[PDB]
């Protein structure tokens, strides 16, 4: 209806000047177009420099630009699609498809700069999201609508992790997953596709039970200081229109930090400490406050977290551990075991593994567990040096029951069934309390170490029981 | 209902300021980027004066020049477009004060979240306020009983005592103020106001979801009936970050100044220098030490500064204040922190191991210390915990000489021994405060050695089976601590009889 | 007997030296850390402060 | 390379270095008078190699199945990774 | 001050806390007063304004004035600019470790550091210089062997070096002084312990005639005639 | 030299100290140059102004340069780039050390570090 027709002014690598005419100037974080010979490009407004003349950031390469062509606003900020035509496609920072399927014909389009919920409406107790993995629901519970530092590297199945919790998540609670791979390599980003096609999470034609948002790399940084917030509203929707409990899965963080740094250096800001940006607080604010638990239901958000140069003062990793309610690393030695999942036990902690929280009884069994792997590992030294000879009858029963857990925290994996071939469980919490506790309590002693390996619970521990026994026979 | 409606038609009556709108100041904004905000015109605006944007956004203008003005916002620049209308408020920044905040939770600006309607506010007070000068203060001289065990034991604080928790992330910290708020229900219950002792506490730059938890927490308690909460989450602006401890400030001014006695508890002053810094780089000023401006020493000095005791003459109001420090890795050395302990009057610090060893609260003795903390304990603290805090370092001094193994004397395997018993001793539960006549036995039971033939482990339970023996037996006792807070020679043997009775299991 | 009381009490020792050195390397990782982060940000000072005093 | 990758063909590239080509853009993005980073360093210059490596890649059977591969060399100063380039 | 320095011809004490204070306002300004940022983060105009303080602090011909002044260290770095500049200004340097007040040792002096452009033979008696010598001598010594100390132990040192590491941590604990001020920190009474005395007492420690006394009898003493009492309490009681 | 080497066609030897001060004096008035100060407290045309001045160092098929270049380290700072650079231009490097002179043995070559590409 009303075109505001814009003129460039200033191309400076990512950085673009735009005079308007009179009384025409949009506000900040608007979508701006531009339409290239190659497609459109698109402008955010960042910084009203007087004089009719604002200055946005681009959100793709700027190159062959006439200063003074027509610039068109869209008013308000960069709409992306909702809904459930968004399961299953792979969607860019702009809100486009990419994956050739066509257009997305969703219904809705959001504005990606959408409010924190207010105080008023926040969930005043995180009750626990009951995930269906028997480790992060003993150990390291995760927050219904919290945060979840998940560390290490490539190679330990954390792909085959985060897509088992998919799929817990889907039969469990129903609730959806959204993926961003903010700085994602494209190669990984196609491997990771092609398999999540091939696990089942991803049907071409049936029912994909999550959608993804992959920011690649060569994408400018004002792309990719921003592929996280459009993971965001897409989250936001799922929750405050389906009422649901819904899963955002962001990698990385730290490339997300990089990218609002390298933003804030090319708008001309003084950098802070670090090399980070000066705005580095409320640039993790307003990611993090806008992923809370409503009253309409949650988003919970995992997020893998890389250390950068092993350092912990360091205030990214400072920030981002500011936010997060539980941690889940998954250690190389774990992996070296031959067990799925990687968790260390050790080191993945919760600030909800309380016995106000998660009930006296989970709390006191995860503590004797902490205690007895603690102890175990204490022990696994002189294990190796001069063996169970040392170790007193208090001492080989708790070494014993600590194998007999470390065994028994592996699981089968719904997704590691074109792998291994064996089913995965969606165990519960309630036969995870009670499996363990009967562990703590020696009832099951007299059954060999080999029959927890990758099991589901504790009437799968009688069943491998009696089947190697059995086979014994 | 409809009576929602009558309360807001009655302000749609107020927006009669319609027919007296006649502002002198409105003027356009010239530019409008990265946290700040430049206009033109205002010409009779004032030095620090809150204005309001077009789009409903106050701002404060912070720095005046011949030609414009720069005016900081308070809140996302997405909504303050350029070329708009800027009217003035006419004032300094003020807040909202009053008795009715209690309950309440609110802004960095007394605009209240909880959606509990309006503030019933007995006036509006400047956020720079002076600090006051020498003259009208006393010398602390009045306890500040915590409830809990090792902080009331050897760190005492007088009622405007600054003094400092320092620690680093989820070291229990934020455990410690939330405990001392809720002892404060002992007398908050009660009714003398002098005894009587009111809760502010300030997060701000943290997670909604956790000050919900923690508001919950206090109505479950039922310490709202006399807890304010400023709120200054992650998500909002840096400039409310930076205002909201004034703001709070100025509360437990409007509470010192009836002669009242406050608790303002700052959480935490580390993101507030963020906040700062993010102000000044974006103010284009040239940073110093760590990339922060060199006032920033001058920040929480002149925030910290209006909390003291005041003398008769003013009506002897006091305002104790509990900064937060979040240091990095165990950091004393940083230049924040350095600051803030130049400025308070004592140390709180939370060493990380040893709540890695669950010892909570993670109290290292050897580092933490009050300066005039003695001069308002409690006197029969006072009087049972001279030997306490020097048998504790004694301890400390044999504690990592006797790493290697070495057998040694019965002296020092006494003080190793005892001293253990006082470490597992000193262990409290959150939301577990102990009253001072419930301090005192467990102290004179830990100095006379009776704890060191029950077993280390056994310390736990004994704690609370000697206090429901006494509470079941020697209440006498308890309200003779009660009513003196002084152990007499003849309370002295008395329970010295009562201890060794239940000694003798 | 006194031979195998050196060795018992030479493995004493350095059990003892490997506990005190890793504590050690504990306090100047840290050092380390800071040290680093204060070099960084040192020389971006002087960096920002020649950019400060351009035209 | 790409032309040989869009052969359906498989073509091995090597840079050497990359870090006297930071180098170069960081003199002439310093000398354009564009803010420094950290190292006088560019912002876009992560942005500068993420754009480069992505163009080597392996192309589907759709396409041919061209090939390019890239090995980039990256001199240290002090066996030191921790460095931003 | 300078007023009853000159007008009155008196003996001034001037007590100034904190001129690190009186550095950092010169600092705050300078970025708003138009001046380009110096080193660190403070002024341009450190050394002058610095120095235009100092050089009316002085005793002339007409009176003398006797200062003392705080100087805070910022974060314990003492390669900062501004104190680097105050030593420049100063006679006698006194220098508090947070490290030496972690050992309890009450004042912190550092008992390197401390510097005096007094302290000659022929000023102070070439006693008192060759007692302070062989202090000095001793405690480099210890904090030379310190490494070794926190790898290895005393075990694996020399007997002479050992003697000397026992003898010196015997000074340090010796050095720390009980304050009529601090007295509500400790409980214990002030020591105002004289000149000579304190020299003898030294002299006999560095002589090792009290080697025999251990080395927590020592600890925040009075004179030698102290450490004597509190080694006879510790014998009476610790027996 | 290049007059020696291609208007005389002989062998030449060249022996210059100090490179480090042709970059030193650069920088020392390229921020009064208004350029924007580089990495270090250097210029901005370091590694052009190297190579430029090293590249009109060479061996042609009209005649011979053998170049020696003393070059200053700052502190005994390899990772100094005004050092590191200069790596890069040359064949026969050969590295003293400060250590190796606390022992007093001279010449105190690092044995190591200074390499050779004649190393065949
Ligand atoms: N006495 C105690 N009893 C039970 N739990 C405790 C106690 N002290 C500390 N904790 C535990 O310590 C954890 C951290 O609490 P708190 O928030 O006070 O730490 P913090 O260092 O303040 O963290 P943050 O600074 O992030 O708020 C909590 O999960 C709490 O359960």
């Amino acid at each position: 209806s009303t075109p505001i027709t814009g003129k460039v002014t200033a191309v400076i690598g990512a950085i673009v000047d735009v005079h308007f005419e009179q009384s025409e100037l949009p506000a900040i974080l608007n979508a701006l177009e531009i339409k290239t010979p190659q497609g459109k490009l698109v402008l955010e407004v960042a910084q009203h420099l007087g004089e009719n003349t604002v200055r946005t950031i681009a959100m793709d390469g700027t190159e062959g630009l006439v200063r003074g062509e027509k610039v068109l606003d869209t008013g308000g900020p960069i709409s992306v699609p909702v809904g459930r035509e968004t399961l299953g496609r792979i969607i860019n920072v702009i809100g486009e498809p990419i994956d050739e399927r066509g257009p997305i014909k969703s219904k809705l389009r959001k504005p990606i700069h959408a409010d924190p919920p207010s105080f008023a409406e926040q969930s005043t107790s995180a009750e626990i999201l009951e995930t269906g993995i028997k480790v992060v629901d003993l150990l390291a519970p995760y927050a219904r609508g919290g945060k979840i530092g998940l560390f290490g590297g490539a190679g330990v199945g954390k792909t085959v992790f985060i897509q088992e919790l998919i799929n817990n998540i889907a039969k469990a609670h129903g609730g959806f997953s959204v993926f961003t791979g903010v700085g994602e390599r494209t190669r990984e980003g196609n491997d990771l596709y092609r398999e999540m096609k091939e696990t089942g999470v991803i049907n071409l034609e049936g029912e994909s039970k999550v959608a993804l948002v992959f920011g690649q790399m060569n994408e400018p940084p004002g792309a990719r200081a921003r592929v996280a917030l459009t993971g965001l509203t897409i989250a936001e929707y799922f929750r405050d229109e389906e009422g649901q409990d819904v899963l955002l899965f962001i990698d990385n963080i730290f490339r997300f930090t990089q990218a609002g740094s390298e933003v804030s250096a090319l708008l001309g800001r003084i950098p802070s400490a670090v090399g980070y940006q000066p705005t580095l607080a409320t640039d993790m604010g307003l990611l993090q406050e806008r992923i809370t638990t409503t009253k309409k239901g949650s988003v919970t958000s995992v997020q893998a977290v890389y250390v950068p140069a092993d350092d912990l003062t360091d205030p990214a990793p400072a920030t981002t551990f500011a936010h997060l309610d539980a941690t889940t690393v998954l250690s190389r030695g774990i992996s070296e075991l031959g067990i799925y999942p990687a968790v260390d036990p050790l080191d993945s902690k919760s600030r909800l593994l309380d016995a106000a929280v998660v009930g006296q009884e989970h709390y006191d069994v995860a503590s004797k567990v902490q205690e007895t792997l603690q102890t175990y590992k204490s022990l696994q030294d002189i294990i190796a040096i001069l063996g169970m000879d040392e170790l007193s009858e208090q001492d080989k029963l708790t070494v014993e029951r600590a194998r007999k857990i470390q065994r028994f925290l592996s699981q089968p994996f719904a997704v590691a069934e074109v792998f291994t071939g064996i089913p995965g469980k969606l165990v519960r919490l309630k036969d995870t309390v009670a499996s363990f506790k009967a562990v703590l309590e020696g009832k099951y002693d007299n059954i060999p170490e080999h029959a927890f390996y990758m099991v589901g619970g504790i009437e799968d521990v009688v069943a491998k029981a009696e089947k190697l026994a059995a086979e014994a026979n | 209902k409809a009576q929602p409606t009558e309360v807001s038609s009655i302000l749609e009556e107020r927006i009669g300021v319609s027919d007296e709108a006649n502002l002198n100041e409105t003027g356009r904004v010239l530019a409008v980027g990265d946290g700040i905000a430049r206009v033109f015109g205002l010409n009779n605006i004032q030095a620090e004066e809150l204005v309001e944007f077009s789009s409903g956004v106050k701002g404060m203008a912070l720095n005046l020049e011949p030609g414009q003005v720069g005016i900081v916002l308070f809140g996302s620049d997405r909504l303050v477009k350029e070329g708009e209308l800027v009217k003035r408020t006419g004032n300094i920044v003020d807040v909202p004060v009053g008795p009715g905040l209690l309950g309440r939770v609110v802004d960095a600006l007394g605009n209240p979240i909880d959606g509990k309607g309006p503030i019933d506010a007995a006036g509006r007070s400047r956020a720079q306020v002076k600090a006051p000068g020498i003259l009208p203060r006393r010398s602390v001289h009045e306890p500040v009983q915590t409830g809990l065990k090792a902080v009331d034991a050897l760190v005492p604080i007088g009622r405007g005592q600054r003094e400092l928790i320092i620690g680093d992330r989820q070291t229990g910290k934020t455990a410690v103020a939330l405990d001392t708020i809720l002892n404060q229900k002992r007398w908050n219950n009660g009714s003398d106001e002098s005894k009587k002792l009111y809760c502010v506490y300030v997060a701000v730059g943290q997670k909604r979801s956790t000050v919900a938890q923690l508001v919950q927490t206090l109505e479950q308690h039922d310490a709202m009936k006399y807890s304010i909460i400023v709120a200054a989450t992650a998500s909002e602006a840096a400039p409310l970050q930076y205002l909201a401890p004034f703001t709070a400030a100025s509360i437990g001014e409007w509470f010192r100044d009836n002669g009242k006695h406050a608790l303002i508890v700052y959480d935490d002053l580390s993101k507030q220098a963020v906040a700062y810094r993010q102000l000044s780089l974006l103010l284009r000023r040239p940073p110093g030490r760590e990339a922060y401006p060199g006032d920033v020493f001058y920040l929480h000095s002149r925030l910290l500064e209006r909390a003291a005791k005041l003398s008769e003459k003013e009506g002897s109001g006091s305002l104790t204040a509990l900064p937060v420090i979040e240091t990095q890795g165990g950091d004393v050395s940083a230049y924040i922190p350095t600051n803030v302990i130049s400025i308070t009057d004592g140390q709180i610090f939370l060493e990380a191991e040893l709540f890695y060893k669950g010892i909570r609260p993670a109290i290292n003795v050897g580092l933490s210390v009050s300066r005039v903390g003695s001069a308002a304990q409690v006197k029969a603290l006072k009087q049972v915990a001279g030997s306490l805090k020097l048998f504790l370092a004694q301890y400390r001094e044999v504690a990592a000489f006797a790493q290697f193994g070495s057998d040694l004397d019965a002296s020092t395997k006494q003080t190793l021994v005892r001293g253990e018993r006082l470490t597992q001793l000193l262990k409290q539960n959150q939301y577990s405060p102990l009253a001072t006549e419930e301090q005192v036995p467990l102290i004179y039971a830990g100095v006379n050695g009776h704890l060191d033939g029950i077993e280390l482990s056994r310390i736990g339970e004994f704690e609370s089976s000697f206090l429901s023996y006494l509470k079941s037996n020697h209440n006498e006792l308890l309200t003779e601590i009660r009513e003196k807070g002084e152990l007499s020679k003849e309370l002295l043997a008395s329970l010295k009889s009562a201890t060794e009775s239940f000694v003798a299991t | 007997q006194g031979y195998a009381a050196e060795i018992s009490a030479r493995r004493n020792a350095m059990d003892n030296a490997s506990k005190n050195a890793g504590d050690m390397i504990n306090r100047y990782s840290i050092l380390y850390n800071r040290t680093r982060q204060a070099v960084i940000t040192n020389e971006l000072v002087d960096i920002i402060t020649g950019a400060s005093s351009l035209g």
